[PDB]
DNA sequence: AGGATGTATATATCTGACACGTGCCTGGAGACTAGGGAGTAATCCCCTTGGCGGTTAAAACGCGGGGGACAGCGCGTACGTGCGTTTAAGCGGTGCTAGAGCTGTCTACGACCAATTGAGCGGCCTCGGCACCGGGATTCTCCAGGA
DNA sequence: TCCTGGAGAATCCCGGTGCCGAGGCCGCTCAATTGGTCGTAGACAGCTCTAGCACCGCTTAAACGCACGTACGCGCTGTCCCCCGCGTTTTAACCGCCAAGGGGATTACTCCCTAGTCTCCAGGCACGTGTCAGATATATACATCCT
C-alpha cells in the first residue's frame, strides 16, 4: 500500500505546477492509477535492460533508455 | 478573523509551484513505491539513488504535462474544476 | 529487371499452415512485406542500441530476445520468446 | 537611386475596413 | 523619356514582414497622382509624389489580381477582385468596403470598365467567362444591387481587357490564353449567351491596349514581338468571318523570353507603349512617327538597395502611366511599387 | 560434398534465416551477427505473422470470402489489443476504421 | 413526402462509410493540392500515380482520427455537434 | 519559379468529402466552421509531409517523387504507413 | 613530421572533428564516413549549442544570476518557437515549467 | 578510468557567447545530453538516407539533408549555413 | 480605505562547488598505400503528363423546420481554507558488505574467401473468386389515428 | 398520452454472368551454403573499492482530520438559429483512348577517397585546490485581498 504514500497534498501541488485551480475528490485515486501505470511501464523496460546486462542494481542509465524508448528522453542524467 | 475566499490561495500556490522547481512528491514514499513496482518484475533488485531520482523526474514531468491536459479538458468543459473524466479523455486522445 | 526480393512466399507458406483453404490479394501481400520489414527494423535496432549500450560489438540472440521483450506487448512477447528459443534449440541441435 | 521604403501596417495613413 | 526615379515602395508584405519581397503585384491604376496597387492579400491606395500609403485594405488569403477605378455621379469608387472571384467594390476616400460580388466561382483574372451608358464591369474569371455587371445606384446605406446583363462565353482563360475605343459599348476585345477575341457588347440584340464574335489571328497574348483611338497594340509570350493593327480596317475586312487576320500596321521588337502575363499598356495623350521585360526594365516606343521596329528607349531595373542590399534581379509585370504622362509605375513581382516621374 | 539442408530447415522454420541473416549484416546494426541472432529474429517474425495471418483469415471467414484483403488485415489488428498497442502509430492502406457509434448519439 | 428526422441518415453514413474502405477525397482534385503544396518547395517536379495515392490515404487516415478525438471532445462538452474548439482542443493534446 | 500560380485548390477538398470523412470518424452533427479548420489543418498535415518527400527527392537527385519518399516522410512524422512498399 | 594542426581549428571550429569521427565511424551508421560529414556534424552540435546557450544565459541575466542552471535551459527552450520543437518530447531535469495560467481562472 | 564528454568544448562556445558567464554541473549533464541526442538524431537520419539511396558513405550531402530533415525552418537554415561554411574552410585548408 | 497576510527586498554569513592549474597518456594527426565506391557518360524503354470526348454521379444551391446550442436561474453539496494534532520524512552519522568495475587469459565463434548449386524471382498464362447487378425478403423509420 | 398499423424508403440476401488478377509453372542466375583459416571478442576468474542498504536519534515541516461556509456543478427551462434533409440544377470527376518525351534505371569505365596501418605527441581527462556566487537566516518595506 505504498502508492498511498503519494498524498493527497503531492498531487494537488502536481496540480497547481499544471496550473489546476480546482480538484475534484475523485481526481487522486485516477492519478494514483496513471503513476502507477506510467512507472509500471519504465520500470519494466528499465529492470528489462538491467537484466541484460547481467546486473542485480538498477541504474540511472536503464531509466534514462526506458525513457527514451517511451519517447520521453530525460536530460540531466547521462546519455 | 481573516480568510481568503476560496481560489486566491489556489492561484498563489499556482504561481509559487510555477516559479519552483523543486521536486514535489516526496522522496522517500516514491522510493518505497518505485521498490515495490520494481520487486514485482525482478526480486532482490538494488537501485542506484541516481535511477529513482530520474524515475522521480519523469513521473512528476508526465503528471504536470497530464494535469495541464485535463484543465484545458475542464475548461473545454465549461468547468473550472478538474474530474476523473478529464483525465480519461486526455489519456485517450493522447493515445495512451 | 532487377531483381527485387520480398518475404511474399513465406508469408504465403505461412498462410497455408494457419489457413490452408484461403488465398491473399497484391494489396494484403504489400502490407504483409511491409509488416514484416517494419518488425525486423524495429528488432534489429533495439538489438543495436543493446549492443551498444553494452559496449558488445555482435548482436547474438540474447540481444533479439531482450529487442522482443521490450517492444512486443506481454502475451505476444512471451509467445515470441518462446518461439525463437525452440527455434535456436532445435538449429544447435542439429 | 531611392532604396526600397518598407511601409508596414502601422505607417498606412487609414484602414479601409468591412 | 527623362524620367527619374522617385519611389521604391514595399507596402504588400505577407505577415506584415519587411522581408517579404517574392510575392508578386500584379496591377495598378491611377484615380480619375493618386495610383491603386494590388498584389498579395492587399490593395494599396498610394500618392505617387509623396510616396505615403494612403489606404490598404487587406482580405485573407486572397491574391488580388485585378484594380479599377470609376468616376461614379460623385464617388471615385474603386473594384478590387482576385483569388476568390468575388468583385469588391471600395470607397475609399470613404474608407470602407461598400459592397461585395460574388461573381466568379473561379479565380478572376481581371476586371474593367468602359465609358458605357453607366457603372458597367467586365469581370474576367478562369471558368472560361466574362460576365458584364451593372451594379447599380448605391442607396442611402452604401449598398449596391448588382445585375448581371451578359455572359461570354471563351475558349480559353481570358486575360485582359480593352472595349473598343470608337464603339466601347458596342463590341469588347479580351485577351485570353487561346488568342485573342472581339466580342459584341450591344444591348439592343436580345440574346444574353454569346461566343466570340471574331477570333483574331496574328497562342495566348497577354498584353494588350489601344495606342490610339483606331491602332491596338498587342502582344503574347516567346515572339519578342508587339503588333500594331488597325480596328478599323480590321472590322471592314470581316465580313462573316468568325477567323479573321489582323492589318497588321507595324510590329516592334521585345525581349524573347517565353515567359507569360506580361502585360503591356499605353498613354494615347503622348502615343507611348509601355511594357515590362523579364529584366524589370520599361521597354518604352513613342509610335507616332512610326522589320521589327526598336524601342525608343529601355529603363533598365536600377538594382535599388534593399535591407542594406541590392535587389539585382526580379520582374515587371504591370506599367500604367496618366495621360499628362508625368507618373508611371511599375509593379514587379519583387513587392516594390517602383514609381517614376 | 553434403548436400545443402538450409538454415531455415534445420530451424525448422518458413521464413529465410539465411536472408535475415544477410540483412543483419549489411543493415549496419554491429560490427558481428551470431548464428544464432537471424534463426531467432525469423522465428519471431515468423510467429507475429502468423498471429496477424490467422486474425485475417477469421476476419475473412466472417466476410465469406475466401481472399484477405486489407479491410481484413486492418479488422484483425485493431480487435487484437496487443497487435493494436505493436501496430499504433501504424496506418493500413483500404483498411478503413472499425464499426464504432458513441451510445449518445444513438436515438433515445 | 418522407422526411427522415434529422440525424437518421447521419447515422446511416455513419454505417456507411465505417463498413467501407473506398478513398473519400476526389482523386483530381487531392491531386492538384498535392502538385499546388509541392510547388513552394521545388519547381517542376513529377509525383508517381502511388505518391499521390499514399498521401491520400495518409492525409484520409489523419482527418478520420482526428475527427474521432474531435467527437469524443465534443462528448465532453455536453454536445452532439463538433465545432473548431474541438478541433484546436484535441490537436492541442495530441501535440500537434 | 512560375509565376501566377492560383493557390485554391484546397476548396477542391469539398463539404461533403469532409462530412465524408468526419461520418467515418463517427460524426452525427457538423458545424459550419468545420470544414474551414480541416482545411486548414489538412494543408499543415500536407505540407509537412510534402516538404519531407521533397527533401527526400532532392537528396536522390530526382525529379519525381516517388512512393517510397512518402513512406520514409511518413515514418519521420511517426504516421507509419503499410502497402506502398515499407 | 610537420606541427599538428587539429581538424578543428582547419574548419574554425571548437568541437571535437575527430571526435565526433570516431563516433561516426565507432557507432554503425555507414560503412565509410567521408571527410567532410564530421565538420559538418561539428559545425550543426556547436551552432545548436551556441543557440541554446545564448538564450540561456540571457535568462540567467533576466535573473540576476553569473550561472546557469536547469532552470534557465528550461526557460530558454521553452521560450523559443524552434527549440520547443527540437526538444518537444524532451523533459530537462529540474527545469520546472513555464508560467502560465489560463485566463477563465482568474479573477 | 576516461569518460568523455563535451564539457570542455561548451564551456568554450559559452564564453564565446557570454563570455562573463558559468554554468552549473546539472546544466553542463543537460547540455551533454542535448549534443549527444542531437548526434544520434543526425546520424541516424544520415545512415537512413545512406541506406534508402544504396551508398556505403555518409557525405556531408547526407548530414546536411538529415538536418533540413530534423531541424524546423530556421534552425535548419542557420545550421546548414555554418556547415557549409565549416567545409569550405576545412577544404580550403 | 484599513487591517492583515503575504510577498518582495535588503543585508550579513558561510561555504562548497565551480573553475583554474599540473601531470599523464591515449586518442588523434601526419604520412602512405591499395582497392572498392561512386561519379560520369550512353542508352533505352517505361511511366508521367497532356489532351479529348462523352456519361453520369456528385457537388451545389436553396427552402423549410425542428432540435440542439446556449444563456439564465435555482439549489444543494462538495471542495477550499483554516486551525490544531499527529506522523513520519529529512538530516546526520556510522557500519557493512554486495556487487559494479577493472584486468588477464584463452579460446571458440564469427568474418572472410572460394566453389557449387538450387531457391527465389521474373515472366507467362489460365480459371474461378469476387465485382456487378436485377429481383425478392426483411428490417427499420415515421406518422396518423384509436384506446 | 401512448402504442400499433400501415406505408415507404432503405438495406440485405440471392441467383446469374463475366473478367482480370491470384496462383501455379518454367527457366535462369546469383545468393546462400559448405568447407576452411585466422584473429580477437568475450566468457570467466580473481581482486578491489564504491556505494547501496540498513539502522538509529532528533527536529520540525508536512500530512491529516475536522469545521464551516460559499462558489460552483449541474439540472432545468426557454429561445432562436443553424444544421439536416431533400428536390433541382450545374459541374466536373472519371473512364477510356491515344500520343510524346523526360527521366529513371541500367551498364561500362575510371580516377578518388577513404579504410587500414605505423609512428609520434599534445588535448583532454583526472586529480588537487582556492575563493566567491549563491543558498540561508533574520529584519523591514511594498502589494493586495477581504471586510
Amino acid at each position: 500500500d505504498n502508492i498511498q504514500g503519494i498524498t493527497k497534498p503531492a498531487i494537488r501541488r502536481l496540480a497547481r505546477r499544471g496550473g489546476v485551480k480546482r480538484i475534484s475528490g475523485l481526481i487522486y485515486e485516477e492519478t494514483r492509477g496513471v503513476l502507477k501505470v506510467f512507472l509500471e511501464n519504465v520500470i519494466r523496460d528499465a529492470v528489462t535492460y538491467t537484466e541484460h546486462a547481467k546486473r542485480k542494481t538498477v541504474t540511472a542509465m536503464d531509466v534514462v533508455y526506458a525513457l527514451k524508448r517511451q519517447g520521453r528522453t530525460l536530460y540531466g542524467f547521462g546519455g | 478573523p481573516h480568510r481568503y475566499r476560496p481560489g486566491t490561495v489556489a492561484l498563489r500556490e499556482i504561481r509559487r509551484y510555477q516559479k519552483s522547481t523543486e521536486l514535489l512528491i516526496r522522496k522517500l514514499p516514491f522510493q518505497r513505491l518505485v521498490r515495490e513496482i520494481a520487486q514485482d518484475f525482478k526480486t532482490d533488485l538494488r537501485f542506484q539513488s541516481s535511477a529513482v531520482m530520474a524515475l522521480q523526474e519523469a513521473s512528476e514531468a508526465y503528471l504536470v504535462a497530464l494535469f495541464e491536459d485535463t484543465n484545458l479538458c475542464a475548461i473545454h468543459a465549461k468547468r473550472v474544476t478538474i474530474m476523473p473524466k478529464d483525465i480519461q479523455l486526455a489519456r485517450r486522445i493522447r493515445g495512451e | 529487371k532487377t531483381r527485387k526480393e520480398s518475404y511474399a512466399i513465406y508469408v504465403y507458406k505461412v498462410l497455408k499452415q494457419v489457413h490452408p483453404d484461403t488465398g491473399i490479394s497484391s494489396k494484403a501481400m504489400s502490407i504483409m512485406n511491409s509488416f514484416v520489414n517494419d518488425v525486423f527494423e524495429r528488432i534489429a535496432g533495439e538489438a543495436s542500441r543493446l549492443a551498444h549500450y553494452n559496449k558488445r560489438s555482435t548482436i547474438t540472440s540474447r540481444e533479439i530476445q531482450t529487442a522482443v521483450r521490450l517492444l512486443l506487448p506481454g502475451e505476444l512477447a512471451k509467445h515470441a520468446v518462446s518461439e525463437g528459443t525452440k527455434a535456436v534449440t532445435k538449429y544447435t541441435s542439429a | 537611386v531611392p532604396s526600397v521604403q518598407f511601409v508596414g501596417d502601422d505607417d498606412v495613413l487609414s484602414h479601409i475596413l468591412d | 523619356l527623362h524620367l527619374e526615379p522617385l519611389h521604391f515602395l514595399q507596402c504588400h508584405s505577407r505577415n506584415n514582414s519587411p522581408k517579404d519581397l517574392e510575392t508578386q503585384l500584379w496591377a495598378c491604376a491611377f484615380e480619375p497622382q493618386t495610383v491603386a496597387t494590388c498584389g498579395g492579400e492587399a490593395v494599396c491606395v498610394i500618392d505617387c509624389q509623396t510616396g505615403l500609403v494612403l489606404h490598404k485594405y487587406k482580405v485573407p488569403g486572397e491574391e488580388f489580381f485585378s484594380v479599377a477605378w470609376t468616376a461614379l455621379t460623385r464617388w471615385n469608387m474603386l473594384a478590387a477582385a482576385g483569388l476568390r472571384g468575388m468583385v469588391r467594390l471600395l470607397h475609399v476616400r470613404a474608407g470602407f468596403c461598400c459592397s461585395v460580388i460574388r461573381a466568379h466561382k473561379k479565380a478572376i483574372a481581371t476586371l474593367c470598365f468602359s465609358p458605357t451608358h453607366e457603372t458597367h464591369l467586365f469581370t474576367a474569371s478562369y471558368d472560361k467567362r466574362i460576365i458584364l455587371w451593372d451594379i447599380g445606384v448605391p442607396n442611402h446605406d452604401y449598398k449596391f444591387q448588382a445585375s448581371q446583363l451578359l455572359t461570354l462565353n471563351c475558349s480559353s482563360v481570358p486575360l485582359r481587357l480593352c472595349p473598343v475605343a470608337t464603339c466601347p459599348d458596342s463590341f469588347l476585345l479580351a485577351g485570353c490564353e487561346g488568342g485573342c477575341g472581339c466580342w459584341d457588347v450591344r444591348l439592343d440584340q436580345p440574346q444574353k449567351q454569346r461566343v466570340c464574335e471574331v477570333n483574331f489571328v496574328f497562342q495566348r497574348v497577354d498584353g494588350l491596349a489601344f495606342v490610339n483611338e483606331d491602332v491596338v497594340a498587342s502582344k503574347g509570350s516567346g515572339q519578342g514581338t508587339i503588333y500594331l493593327w488597325s480596328w478599323s480596317q480590321t472590322w471592314a475586312s470581316r465580313g462573316s468571318q468568325s477567323v479573321l487576320p489582323v492589318v497588321i500596321l507595324a510590329q516592334l521588337q521585345w525581349s524573347p523570353t517565353s515567359l507569360a502575363y506580361f502585360s503591356l499598356s499605353t498613354c494615347p495623350d503622348k502615343n507611348l507603349v509601355l511594357c515590362g521585360d523579364e529584366e524589370g526594365s520599361v521597354w518604352i516606343y513613342d509610335v507616332e512617327h512610326l522589320t521589327l521596329q526598336p524601342p525608343t528607349q529601355i529603363l533598365k531595373w536600377p538594382q535599388p538597395v534593399a535591407l542594406g542590399q541590392p535587389v539585382t534581379k526580379t520582374m515587371v509585370n504591370t506599367v500604367v502611366a496618366n495621360a499628362a504622362f508625368t507618373y508611371l509605375t511599375a509593379l514587379t513581382d519583387s513587392n516594390i511599387v517602383s514609381i517614376w516621374k | 560434398r553434403a548436400k545443402a539442408k538450409t538454415r531455415s530447415s534445420r530451424a525448422g522454420l518458413q521464413f529465410p534465416v539465411g536472408r535475415v541473416h544477410r540483412l543483419l549484416r549489411k543493415g549496419n546494426y554491429a560490427e558481428r551477427v551470431g548464428a544464432g541472432a537471424p534463426v531467432y529474429l525469423a522465428a519471431v517474425l515468423e510467429y507475429l505473422t502468423a498471429e496477424i495471418l490467422e486474425l485475417a483469415g477469421n476476419a475473412a471467414r466472417d466476410n465469406k470470402k475466401t481472399r484477405i484483403i486489407p479491410r481484413h488485415l486492418q479488422l484483425a489488428v485493431r480487435n487484437d489489443e496487443e497487435l493494436n498497442k505493436l501496430l499504433g502509430r501504424v496506418t493500413i492502406a483500404q483498411g478503413g476504421v472499425l464499426p464504432n457509434i458513441q451510445s449518445v448519439l444513438l436515438p433515445k
